[PDB]
């Protein structure tokens, strides 16, 4: 039951990583002046790509 | 005719006669056409080329 | 002679072996042409 508990919190700190790499998705395109990055979008494509 | 399930016929006082059939004497062995299909005959006639 | 008995998937020398032949798919590259299509379409075809 522990290894069932610390794999799901391996997969719990795999939804930590995810979440930290999508918060650093957007704090480099927040919504800059700018509004359009194709070369950072159309290479990334973490999540909700489309605002240019 | 006789089916898969085998044949019986008696005639007169005598022992009944049992009949079974079999993979017959011509078909299409291992062959370089296509040569199958008539000994797909064989096994399974009017089925299994339905399949086909 | 009832041992002898058959099921359906049985094998000859040869018939799977043109099994393998006639399994020469073509649809897996026109698929690849589908993704080179919306991956062109991805200039602007990039949320759905």
């Amino acid at each position: 039951s522990v290894a069932s508990f610390v794999l799901l919190s391996m997969v719990g700190t795999a939804v930590g990583m995810c979440v930290c790499a999508r918060r650093r998705c957007i704090t480099p395109y927040e919504l800059t002046p700018g509004a359009t990055v194709p070369f950072l979008l159309s290479l990334l494509c973490c999540v909700r790509t489309t605002k240019a | 005719t006789v089916p898969t399930e085998g044949l019986e016929v008696t005639w007169g006082n005598n022992e009944p006669y049992k009949y079974w059939p079999q993979m017959s004497t011509n078909g299409t062995a291992h062959g370089h056409p296509h040569e199958i299909i008539l000994y797909y005959y064989e096994l399974y006639p009017t089925m299994t080329v339905v399949i086909v | 002679a009832s041992h002898t008995t058959l099921g359906v998937q049985d094998i000859s020398t040869t018939a799977m072996s043109w099994v393998q032949k006639i399994t020469g798919g073509v649809g897996l590259i026109v698929a690849v042409a589908a993704l080179i299509l919306i991956v062109v379409l991805c200039v602007s075809f990039s949320r759905h």
